[PDB]
């Protein structure tokens, strides 16, 4: 399970390759929910799958 | 037998009931996975929040 930001779910989290912009916050797929997200604290980005 | 191979070869729409039945199924399944982001009068169309 995680929690992030108020955003809740389940899943596996791993390494994403996507050149996020510097104005996204979060990525979100083709059924209009989210797939990958930039971490909070630190800079990073990781998937959900 | 010779020139039935070409005749084939060269023309580009003869499978076109195999296409038609393929596109079909992928067209219905693609319509009600895409159904799934109505809010159908609620608030939201996600469950969590």
């Amino acid at each position: 399970n995680f929690n992030f930001n108020g955003l809740t779910g389940t899943g596996v989290l791993t390494e994403s390759n996507k050149k996020f912009l510097p104005f996204q916050q979060f990525g979100r797929d083709i059924a209009d929910t989210t797939d990958a997200v930039r971490d909070p604290q630190t800079l990073e980005i990781l998937d959900i799958t | 037998i010779g020139k039935i191979q070409d005749s084939l070869s060269s023309t580009p729409s003869a499978l076109g009931k195999l296409q038609d039945v393929v596109n079909q199924n992928a067209q219905a399944l693609n319509t009600l996975v895409k159904q799934l982001s109505s809010n159908f009068g609620a608030i939201s169309s996600v469950l969590n929040d």
